[PDB]
């Protein structure tokens, strides 16, 4: 399945329109994987969003001790 | 104020049978004796650029989770426009990035980078938007809200000045503060002698790339600097010893590029290590190393990206 | 060690046999180059030891570092010794190398709650000496800044410094006295 | 790694059936070398003739100076070196400067199919110093269950794992996969996860344009 990348020409891949984290790098932005052998995006991590507001803080309650 | 830290360096690769012979099938056989050095520095250069992608990865990969700043920003009287990135333009890149990034053959290619310019930046913009909407606390433990007029008055009693000193000149600290990010686009822009440091490692490079270039075109003390005339020119057995005299010259080429290359990348892997140690002791937290992190007592620092 | 199998342009790549079949004058011609190339190949380990020994150095002197702040010192610098915040590191020996096992705290079970930047009690401002004035929807406390300990807000844990009119957010609260019971 | 003349792997064996009549003597070229592994039960594949000065090496002895009418056996067919007078078969002739080497190994296990699936590596049986040429050869037989199958040898680099005691237990062809190719760059036969170079793609030229001017005045 030719795919073209800015790194190169990728045969043997199919591209996925989803994103994942990277496990062997390509290069470009592109990564593969066994899902077959699929060329992906990198994704560079979870997004989220603290809250913020003038108004608001939050304090721990617990801890973890972690070697 | 303003560190500029060079993290990288072009990822550069030649292939020695190309570069010492071309296309020629009488240089190949005269190269297969003189051993694995051909496959040695392919080696080599191979692992200056895989090292050239753990650099940016370390740098600029210290956060797990991308964070994202609120829709509206009621920072306390701060304005982190010019800082924070401009839907507009590369959509990744704020005010400043765009300002840094516009100031700034035969047998050799060039490899691809793997995190490309908006990927670093989209890790930029985690670090900021976590660090003005948490603070210390996105790269400790867990992320924590705290509103930013008090995130500063807890960096205000790191340095040894008192809580009400902040509340009760928060406008001042504000528009002195606003003010002085506003000098830092003149000052990177009009007058930048600055961005010097990360365009040496482009110059130096284009340098080592040309003459080796250029190297192609000496005898190095045989009849021409041409391979393909030395031999339609002499007879297969005379014509070895002129090769030989080439490929012990252009293979000293190669070595000395390859060796100062090492030399070069080294230096390039100190200058990641103090950038990715700012990274996490000046944004990720706030530091009494004097001078480490700016002259003056620190308050915080916010990292922006740049070409390499 | 497989360089010394390689003729490097000489008839042939063992000493005994180009000084045996070939006359001593010729010899020296086919033994030079012998000599030419078998030096390029010590000359290239020896330069890449030196730029290898270099990284091993700088790796070195890390660990020593490690050693003096973590060990034997507890580390405010941030992501030197784990990530979380130091409370003590181990140093454990490996083949050739050290492993540190960086124990360290790290907070969990955040719960949000509404805070103001100072009290105002009697036309002053209270604002707090260590912690943060933090409020369960009805009732404000003082609590430490890394785990929830909601306390009474006191003269003994407040500062006054000024007037309500300058800082932007004061909330109004009553800030106890301890002395006005037992008076 | 060993680069050196061997039968590249899964190629196409040419098969000879000697079933109706069906005789099969004819002109197989050796053009390098030839893999030939005669399955024969009753015997009848006994000997090979080679040529440009014939390499005989005939069921009794090996002379360095058409077919054998065997019957039950007269043994007078001709169109020097001499010798010691004497399942699957698997001979490997290579002629180079000018000693005849023929490596063989018999396997006892008998062939089910026409080929079996393993790796037999073969061991060397003699070395003649002929001194001589050999352009094409010829089986020479006494048609019964006969079955010899000729493959040409060819230029290739094999990567060939020896085991303790010396005996070659696997092989990588390495211009086949190229999984195999990469086998052969790391000297592994286990791969790891990764992006591994392998060789270089070169585009090579087509034809040899030579434009001069149109040219002026010849001479007189």
């Amino acid at each position: 399945n030719v795919f073209q990348t800015r790194a190169g020409c990728l045969i043997g891949a199919e591209h996925v329109n989803n994103s994942y984290e990277c496990d062997i790098p390509i290069g470009a932005g592109i990564c593969a994987s066994y899902q077959s052998i699929i060329a992906y995006t990198m994704s560079l991590g979870a997004e989220n969003s603290v809250a913020y507001s003038n108004n608001s803080i939050a304090i721990p309650t617990n801890f973890t001790i972690s070697v | 104020t303003t560190e500029i830290l060079p993290v990288s360096m072009t990822k550069t690769s030649v292939d020695c049978t190309m570069y010492i012979c071309g296309d020629s099938t009488e240089c190949s056989n005269l190269l297969l004796q003189y051993g694995s050095f051909c496959t040695q520095l392919n080696r080599a250069l191979t692992g200056i650029a895989v090292e050239q992608d753990k650099n940016t990865q370390e740098v600029f990969a210290q956060v797990k989770q991308i964070y994202k700043t609120p829709p509206i920003k009621d920072f306390g009287g701060f304005n982190f426009s010019q800082i924070l990135p401009d839907p507009s333009k590369p959509s990744k890149r704020s005010f400043i990035e765009d300002l840094l990034f516009n100031k700034v053959f035969n047998g050799l290619t060039v490899l691809p980078p793997l995190l490309t310019d908006e990927m670093i930046a989209q890790y930029t913009s985690a670090l900021l938007a976590g660090t003005i909407t948490s603070g210390w606390t996105f790269g400790a433990g867990a992320a924590l809200q705290i509103p930013f007029a008090m995130q500063m008055a807890y960096r205000f009693n790191g340095i040894g000045v008192t809580q009400n000193v902040l509340y009760e000149n928060q406008k001042l600290i504000a528009n002195q503060f606003n003010s002085a990010i506003g000098k830092i686009q003149d000052s990177l822009s009009s007058t930048a002698s600055a961005l010097g440091k990360l365009q040496d490692v482009v110059n130096q490079n284009a340098q080592a790339l040309n003459t080796l270039v250029k190297q192609l075109s000496s005898n190095f003390g045989a009849i021409s600097s041409v391979l393909n005339d030395i031999l339609s020119r002499l007879d297969p057995p005379e014509a070895e010893v002129q090769i030989d005299r080439l490929i012990t010259g252009r293979l000293q080429s190669l070595q000395t590029y390859v060796t100062q290359q090492l030399i070069r990348a080294a230096e390039i892997r100190a200058s990641a290590n103090l950038a990715a140690t700012k990274m996490s002791e000046c944004v990720l937290g706030q530091s009494k190393r004097v001078d480490f992190c700016g002259k003056g007592y620190h308050l915080m620092s916010f990292p922006q990206s740049a070409p390499h | 060690v497989k360089q010394l199998s390689s003729n490097f342009g000489a008839i042939s790549s063992v000493l005994n046999d180009i000084l045996s079949r070939l006359d001593p004058p010729e010899a020296e011609v086919q033994i030079d180059r012998l000599i030419t190339g078998r030096l390029q190949s010590l000359q290239t380990y020896v330069t890449q030891q030196l730029i290898r020994a270099a990284e091993i150095r700088a790796s070195a002197n890390l660990a020593a570092t490690k050693m003096s702040e973590c060990v034997l010192g507890q580390s405010k610098r941030v992501d030197f010794c784990g990530k979380g915040y130091h409370l003590m590191s181990f140093p454990q020996s490996a083949p050739h190398g050290v492993v540190f096992l960086h124990v360290t705290y790290v907070p969990a079970q955040e719960k949000n709650f509404t805070t103001a930047p100072a009290i105002c009690h009697d036309g002053k401002a209270h604002f707090p000496r260590e912690g943060v004035f933090v409020s369960n929807g009805t009732h404000w406390f003082v609590t430490q800044r890394n785990f929830y300990e909601p306390q009474i807000i006191t003269t003994d844990n407040t500062f006054v410094s000024g007037n309500c009119d300058v800082v932007i957010g004061i909330v109004n609260n009553t800030v106890y006295d301890p002395l006005q019971p037992e008076l | 790694s060993t680069q050196d003349l061997f039968l590249p792997f899964f190629s196409n064996v040419t098969w000879f059936h000697a079933i109706t009549k069906r005789f099969d003597n004819p002109v197989l070229p050796f053009n390098d070398g030839v893999y030939f592994a005669s399955t024969e039960k009753s015997n009848i594949i006994r000997g090979w003739i080679f040529g440009t000065l014939l390499i005989v090496n005939n069921a009794t002895n090996v002379v360095i100076k058409p077919f054998l009418g065997v019957y039950y056996w007269m043994e007078s067919e001709f169109r020097e070196y001499v010798s010691q007078p004497f399942n699957l078969r698997e001979f490997v002739f290579k002629n180079i400067d000018g000693y005849f080497k023929i490596y063989s190994k018999h396997t006892p296990i008998n062939l089910v199919r026409d080929l079996p699936q393993g790796f037999s590596a073969l061991e060397p049986l003699v070395d003649l110093p002929i001194g001589i040429n050999i352009t094409r050869f010829q089986t020479l037989l006494a048609a019964g269950a006969a079955a010899y199958y000729v493959g040409y040898l060819q230029p290739r680099t094999f990567l060939l794992k020896y085991n303790e005691n010396g005996t070659i237990t696997d092989a990588v062809d390495c211009a086949l996969d190229p999984l195999s190719e990469t086998k052969c760059t790391l000297k592994s036969f286990t791969v790891e996860k990764g992006i591994y170079q392998t060789s270089n793609f070169r585009v090579q030229p087509t034809e040899s344009i030579v434009r001069f001017p149109n040219i002026t005045n010849l001479c007189p």
